[PDB]
RNA sequence: UUGGGCUCUGUGGGUGCUUGGCCGCUGGCCAGACCUACUUCAAAGCCACCGGGGGUACCUACCGGUUG
RNA sequence: GGAGUAUGGUCGCAAGGCUGAAAAAUUGACGGAAGGGCACCACCAGGGGUGGAGCCUGCGCGCGCGCUACACUGACAGAGCCAGCGAGUACUCCCUUGGCCGAGAGGCCCGGGUAAACUCUGUCGUGCUGAGGAAUCCCUAGUAAGCGCAAGUCAUCAGCUUGCGUUGAUUACGUCCCUGCCCUUUGUACACACCGCCCGUCGCUACUACCGAUAGAGGAAGUAGGUCUCCGUAGGUGAACCUGCGGAG
């Protein structure tokens, strides 16, 4: 039996494929190998609360909306979507009698 | 195991022993599994039923192949023999003994002819 | 497959016999490390067994950590209790009739992960060599009398213990016409306990609630619709099923949904339910002087 | 022993140790590590070598003539052969290792339990 | 087919692609021959595997001192 | 004497009744629509019980559950050929007419109340000599069902339980349409790939203002860039040399 899995991490550069593999006096990859940058654009950008603008807010969808451009209707909406999710988770007797 | 999702799907069990080499029939209709406990074995996951149909062979499975025309599998046991099977009728159309078709041998510390 | 389960339960055994041999040892290591933070003096035979001290000094962490609950004990229950799903089949005796196997029907759709199995023409060995290939957590049999539910048999498999009980007070699910009784939710019903307070007690609660899915932890204390319960008093153990709707954080209603039992047991086995050779580890005593006046669990 | 008896580590490595011997079958528990300070040795390593244990499973008389056996080579493991007289059998092979195909000793069993099957 | 047979036990080639024997080797020798001369200057360093816990008065390794 | 362990008895507290049976919530309460996964308690192909009559354990006269009977798959005569489980010095259905030998208690003897199946050969032929409604409930592979044989296991079970073997089919083996049950609409892993903000009624919270009695609790709503060399200088510690300035290469 080998082990338990220890959580191990390991980084990932920018640059590209030909950096991933060894040496040698030629890529084998092709032209259109070379100018992929062996990560993913969720890995350069994603839209996110986490990077979301002051008064706007992003969507589940990714798509900037401003809370004052927002409706009411799907104000409310949108505050049960997230609740959902949530959940998924002695006196004076003058004073007395008068 | 799911690709798309990673956490785990199914464990599939029947087997008197350890299995031995597995291969998908190349369309993907069926998972076969040879293990030594004398047995071949195949897997029909995908249908909603999840069935199984057995195999007695003679002995041991060490490994298993397909036909790109996805009707056979050619599976090679511990005698050394082929057998070749057609899936769907499983029945077994052929098979040969190859045994002296393979030793050469003579090994260091081989003290037998 | 033979050869190596075999081989586990075996193991199994001989390990228990050694763990006798050093919880008899242990009893004397516990006064030891209890005396160093305490500063109370000591039995002088443990101040001065030498091979003692050492081994301390080796085997402390196990005693502090067992004091912490940080592992839970060797077990054929310990190694998978609450990872995997534990699968279960219900099996007739054999040649079932057709009021049992209704009843047996019953007490499938009581379990969630379970199947109902026709014996038929069936060796009862290998109805076992079937379950050790197909890695079931639990056969379970019924033996009815005449249309009535007699007994009933829980084996754990791979080679776990079995509990057998005769069976009385039973009413089926069969009796009330389907315009009133319904089909019954598969949801993973939750657990409760009752009076078991002998270590017999934990043992045979722990064959009866390792049977079960395991939750989910994170709300199973708010949701959750289905609620068993074992409850026992004179050494009969009686279980109901019930289904409920919670009306208020104040109040409640519930509603009786499977059969009613009180079963009573009267063999466990550590060992399966072929091997009639094997250990038993609590039969129930009628005939002796005591054995109406004394109770286990 | 010497890390203080509390540790995350030691609790770690104390488990570690003792559930990987046991699954080397070297031991007998796995519960005390004063069991593994005064009684791993080497004496219980010889007896989970491959003749040795090949006694133990009773395929031969004495372990001498195991030797002998698997010197000749009618002795397989899992599905190999095996020459290596120190092939040192862990307990989840013990039950695995067993005769051989075209074996003169496996036909002479099945000559004694007359099943003596030629195919 | 005018003896047959088993078993044992030797020798010889084979069981890996064919360039000679020997010696102080650009030559000689296989009958061998000559046999002891000649010299400017010791050295660069490192590493170099004995099963575990344990004691350490004496020996040793090291490190730091002390008189002569 | 000391240290523990028990055991019982003593003592003090607990042991003074504005009282007379029948909430939490920034997290919560409840839906709905879509989409998936499932199930002889769903669909579909069939099969098979019970429910008709008799017997009776059981349960509450009622009620099923088991057993029996009911005819073409017939009856009689032969012939042949097959199982598996079971070994405690242990096993019996009566109870009775007579008689024997038993002074008496008995023991005798005579009377009365290792398989079915299956195959083949041949003889006769529907002949009170009638297979169970509406309902309901169960079943998908050595399974439905048939057939016997044995055991009798500290609970249950001889008005039967449980085993073992024997022969062994049809029929779907798909689909969420009906019935339902569960689960998505959060998280729990990233590449390609795709998807692209579900919907309702209220609660709780902050704020806003309103209403009306006596600063005040209430009612009622909304909002969330000069290096190197050389030279001429001034100072330093002087030959030299350093520092700084100013000029040439």
């Amino acid at each position: 039996k080998p082990k338990p899995p220890a959580p191990t991490l390991t980084v990932v550069s920018d640059v590209a494929t030909v950096a991933m593999e060894d040496a040698q006096p030629a890529t084998a990859q092709g032209v259109a190998g070379g100018e992929t940058s062996m990560i993913a654009p969720q890995e350069v950008y994603a839209p996110s609360k986490d990077t979301a603008e002051k008064g706007e807010v992003v969507t589940k969808a990714g798509i900037p909306i401003a809370k004052q451009e927002m409706s009411r209707e799907e104000k409310l909406r949108r505050r049960r979507r997230e609740k959902e999710r949530i959940r998924k988770a002695v006196q004076s007797s003058g004073a007395y009698k008068l | 195991w799911s690709v798309q999702t990673g956490q785990l799907l199914d464990r599939l069990s029947g087997h008197e022993g350890p299995v031995s080499s597995l291969a998908f029939a190349p369309d993907g209709s069926v998972l076969v599994s040879g293990s030594w406990d004398r047995t071949a074995r195949i897997w029909s996951i995908f249908s909603r039923t999840q069935t199984s149909e057995p195999l007695q062979l003679q002995s041991d499975v060490l490994d298993v192949a397909f036909r790109p025309d996805s009707k056979q599998i050619a599976i090679s046991t511990l005698d050394g023999q082929l057998t070749f099977w057609s899936v769907s009728e499983a029945q077994q159309v052929s098979g040969v003994d190859g045994r002296r078709d393979v030793s050469g041998g003579r090994r260091i510390t081989d003290r037998r002819t | 497959m033979l050869r190596k389960q075999a081989r586990q339960r075996r193991d199994y055994l001989y390990r228990r016999a050694l763990l006798l041999r050093d919880a008899e040892i242990a009893e004397k290591r516990a006064k030891l490390r209890a005396a160093l933070a305490s500063g109370k003096p000591l039995d002088p035979k443990i101040a001065n067994d030498k091979e003692l001290r050492k081994d301390f000094d080796y085997d402390v962490s196990r005693d502090i950590a067992k004091e912490q609950g940080e592992i839970d004990i060797d077990d054929e229950y310990s190694e998978l209790s609450g990872i995997v799903d534990p699968r279960v089949l219900v099996t007739t005796s054999r040649d079932p009739s057709s009021r049992l196997m209704a009843f047996s029907k019953e007490i499938r759709l009581m379990f969630p992960t379970a199947i109902r199995l026709n014996r038929g023409n069936l060796i009862l060995p290998d109805l076992v060599m079937s379950a050790q290939r197909e890695r079931l957590s639990d056969i379970i049999l019924l033996h009815e009398h005449r249309g009535t539910p007699t007994a009933i048999t829980i084996s754990h498999f791979p080679h776990g213990p079995t509990l057998m009980a005769s069976l009385h007070n039973v009413v089926l699910r069969a009796d009330i016409p389907k315009s009133i009784k319904g089909t019954v939710s598969e949801s993973y019903p939750h657990l409760i306990f009752e009076g078991f307070r002998t270590p017999l007690g934990q043992r045979v609660v722990k064959i009866l609630k390792h049977l079960f899915p395991p939750r989910d932890p994170t709300n199973n204390a708010k949701s959750g619709n289905r609620v068993i319960t074992f409850v026992n008093q004179d050494d009969c153990i009686e279980v109901r099923h019930h289904v409920y709707v919670r009306t208020n954080y104040n109040s409640v209603e519930l509603s009786e949904v499977g059969p009613r039992f009180t079963m009573r047991p009267f063999s466990i086995t550590m060992g399966t339910l072929e091997n009639k050779d094997a250990d038993v580890e609590w039969h129930l005593s009628q005939y002796t002087r005591t054995g109406r006046k004394k109770n286990y669990f | 022993s010497l890390l203080p008896p509390d540790n995350e580590v030691r609790r770690k490595h104390e488990t570690l140790l003792l559930d990987k011997l046991y699954d080397m079958g070297i031991l007998s528990t796995k519960a005390k590590l004063s069991a593994v300070e005064h009684n791993v040795t080497v004496s219980a390593f010889a007896r989970r070598r491959l003749p040795v244990v090949m006694t133990r499973l009773r395929m031969a008389e004495t372990v001498q003539a195991a030797t002998k056996l698997i010197e000749q080579g009618h002795v397989r493991v899992g599905v190999e052969e095996v020459r290596d007289p120190a092939f040192l059998v862990t307990r989840n092979m013990e039950d695995f290792v067993t005769w051989t195909v075209g074996s003169k000793i496996k036909q002479n069993i099945m000559k004694y339990r007359d099943k003596l099957d030629d195919f």
